[PDB]
Parts: C-alpha cells; structure tokens; sequence
C-alpha cells in the first residue's frame, strides 16, 4: 500500500496549510498525522482522521474521504515549520506505512542570496602533496542550494563532497563544498570555479593557481 | 504518564552487530504492541515491523525480513531491536513507538493502528573509519577581508574551533563538517576582518579534536 504526500509545502505565517496524503480508498482506513521538528522525534498531532492528542491546538485538523486525506493547519506560526508525515494500518498485510513526508516551510523573512567565499589550497596542503578548494556559502534563505565545480569551463565530478544546508544563529543558511584535487591536477588548468545556485540564481566565484 | 527511553548513540564497523533498547514506564507494557522505525539521514520514516508484548511474536515489513531482530525483557519492560551484517546503507536513527488502541480494545480494527508515544531515538552509525587526529590549515585572505582555517580528515565527530583564543568572536562563520567518501570529516571556519592585517594583528585558529588528543594553534597570516 502506497501513500503519496508532496515533497514542499510553504506558507505565509498567519495563513492556513494544507498537506495532502493520497491512497487508493484511503476513506476506508483510519488516517494519522506526525510532525516532526528538526532534530526531533516525531510527535503525533491528528489521528482517526481528525482527533487531536491532548495538548495539539484547534488549529490542527484533518478530513479523510474517498482517496485523498488532509491535513490542515490554520494560522500558521513559525514553531508549525517541520516535516508531517501521514500513516494508516493496512489489515489485509496487517503492516503500518508511512507516507514520504512533506516538509512545512513558513516564509517568515524574504529571500536571501548567498554570500559565497571561495578559497584556493593553502602552501602547508600543496607541501603535503595534497589540494582543496573550499567553497564556503552563507546567509541564504531558503535553505535549499545546489553547488557545481568548474575547471577551464568543464565540469569537475569527481573529488566533490558538498553538505546539506544548516540553519545559522539569524534565521538564514549555510552550506559548504569541498573540492579534492591533486597538486598537479590544481596547476593543470586555469582557473577553477564555484557555482552555487539558488531559487534559481548561480552565484559563482573563481580560483587560479 | 508514558515514557520509551532509548539507549545511546552506537558507532560500528561494517559486518558487524548492534542491540538497541527501549525502555517503557508509566503503562502496562504487556498491554501494548511495540514498533520500530527507521529514518536515514535526511530521509523519511520508514516501519521495520511490530512485536507482541504478551507472546514475543515479532511482524518484520516487506525488506525488514533477515538481518532485523526483534526480543523483549518483559521483567524489566524493555524491547530490543538488533540487526546483523551491518552495512554502510543502515547507518539511520531507530525509533521504537507504542502502538494504540491495545490489544483488548475492541475498536482496534476500526479505529486503529497509530503511534501515541514515541523513543527519543538511538542514532546507528555503520563506518570503517578509525580515530585519525586532523590536519590544520591556514586559509589566507586574498574594507573587509576573509581569513580562514581548514580542519581536514578527522573521525569521529566533534572538532571545536575558536579565533584569538576566544578573544575573537564577531565575523566567525564556524561551518558543519562535511564526511568524506572516504568516512573522515572535515570543516572550515572564517573569519571576516576590517582590512587591517597588520604586519602583527595576529589571527591564530584554536582547533581541538578531543578523540584524538590534537590541540592546534594556527597563525593565519596574508
Ligand atoms: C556573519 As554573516 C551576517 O556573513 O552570516
């Protein structure tokens, strides 16, 4: 048994979210709510459908008929951003299944470019018969970049190893890429360049030996 | 007032064997049904299966069939999960939840099934890497100016840096570390300066990785 969620879900504080879960005559099952915060353990926050555990607020409400069940928050604060997941019990395998979860983002402050610092390998590393190339990305909002690497214009794969982003002190992101070479591989080529890309925009800085 | 309490994090060599604990208080453990959910890093939650708590009958979901194992201490109302030949692609948080209505609860087919308390979570890493101390670099700047150091392939977690010996702190940006393909970490910190990189306004980087014994201090000059 499938259960279907959309990946994203944001919202205005203030304005009411709504989470979808889908499943083949999912008005037929009893249909529960997870929310969990980062770093956290899930917390159920609706189950049968629309019941609330003692302590979840009146603006967490569910429905669930036909093949669509839905989970909706209303005057959404900055503490709802998290990620809810649905579950039902399946009697014919008698198995519990989760839905892929959606990820509740409240925009509570415009969006943000990153600041990008790009940094060549240091003489110490070069001594040691190594070379990286440090991408440092900061002050983003969303949280949500992709880095490429580029070296006299063609693409570098290989030697690549970028991190998730992470929430800073003030409410935006930052990320890091890391990018692994060999001394001969670094002088071999021009310049090298980090390219990060966000909501659609490619920040990109540049390197050369 | 129900609590599960999880035993701690455990950190182990790929083949090997784990045994995760859940202790239940403040209802009737025999009472209740046991589940287990897995979530890897960044992932979704995913149900391992279920266990009885009056006859130790265990339901494992589809894949979770094999190397998962589930056991109780009913004296001491505690649930074990244990998986063996461990792999690289099992390193995951493990959460057990207790299951409602109970087993006597005739709305259970109805009404049920969902989790109404949950672990706090044990954390599984599955790694071939050993304790190895970092090496320390300094990231040279090239009216503000961006200095830096690189703390390259260390395990395992954590690594700590402060500037000056903590008489710098304002236009540090310390980063998470990245892990590596080949299972060692690393991170960078930088520090953003009023260009004044007097030829002696030192900029030393304060790095400890405690695991390993390595205490650094790293001049950072133009
Ligand atoms: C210290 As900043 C404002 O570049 O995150």
């Amino acid at each position: 048994y499938e259960l279907t969620q959309p990946p994203s879900v944001s919202v205005a504080p203030g304005q009411t979210a709504t989470i979808t879960c889908g499943g083949k005559n999912i008005g037929s099952k009893s249909v529960h709510w997870y929310q969990q915060k980062p770093g956290q353990a899930p917390v159920l926050v609706v189950y049968d459908d629309s019941d609330r555990p003692s302590g979840i607020p009146e603006r967490f409400s569910g429905s669930n008929s036909g093949n669509t069940a839905t989970l909706t928050i209303s005057r959404v604060e900055a503490g709802d951003e998290a990620d809810y997941y649905c579950q039902v019990w399946d009697s014919s395998s008698d198995h519990r299944v989760f839905g892929g979860g959606t990820k509740l983002t409240v925009l509570g402050q415009p969006k943000a470019a990153p600041s990008v610092t790009l940094f060549p390998p240091s003489s110490e590393e070069l001594q040691a018969n190594k070379a990286t190339l440090v991408c440092l990305i900061s002050d983003f909002y969303p949280g949500a970049v992709t880095v490429a690497w580029k070296a006299d214009s063609s693409p570098v794969k290989a030697g690549v190893e970028t991190t998730t982003p992470s929430k800073q002190s003030n409410n935006k992101y930052a990320a890091s890429s890391y990018l692994s070479l060999t001394p001969e591989q670094w002088k071999s080529h021009r310049s090298y360049s980090c390219q990060v890309t966000h909501e659609g925009s490619t920040v990109e800085k540049t390197v050369a030996p | 007032e129900v609590q599960l309490v999880q035993s701690g994090s455990d950190l182990k060599k790929p083949g090997a064997s784990v045994k995760v604990s859940c202790k239940a208080s403040g209802y009737t453990f025999t009472s209740y049904a046991m589940n287990w959910v897995r979530q890897a890093p960044g992932q979704g939650l995913e149900w391992v299966g279920w266990i009885n708590t009056n006859t130790g009958n265990p339901t494992y979901a589809q894949g979770f069939t094999g190397r998962f194992v589930f056991s109780l201490d009913t004296s001491v109302s505690t649930a074990y999960l244990q998986i063996s030949s461990l792999k690289a692609e099992d390193t995951a948080v493990y959460y057990c939840a207790r299951e409602s209505p109970n087993y006597y609860d005739s709305s259970g087919y109805y009404s049920g099934y969902y989790f109404d308390y949950w672990g706090q979570g044990t954390l599984v890493t599955v790694s071939s890497a050993s304790t190895k101390g970092p090496s320390v670099f300094p990231l040279a700047p090239s009216g503000t100016a961006a200095l830096g150091c690189l703390v390259k392939d260390y395990f395992p977690e954590p690594v700590t840096v402060s500037w000056n010996s903590g008489a710098l702190t304002s236009g540090v940006h310390t980063f998470p570390a990245v892990l590596q393909s080949s299972g060692l970490y690393s991170l960078s910190s930088v520090v953003t300066v009023p260009s004044s990189s007097l030829g002696t306004q030192t900029y030393i980087c304060n790095v400890n990785h405690k695991p390993s014994n390595t205490k650094v201090d790293k001049k950072v000059e133009p």
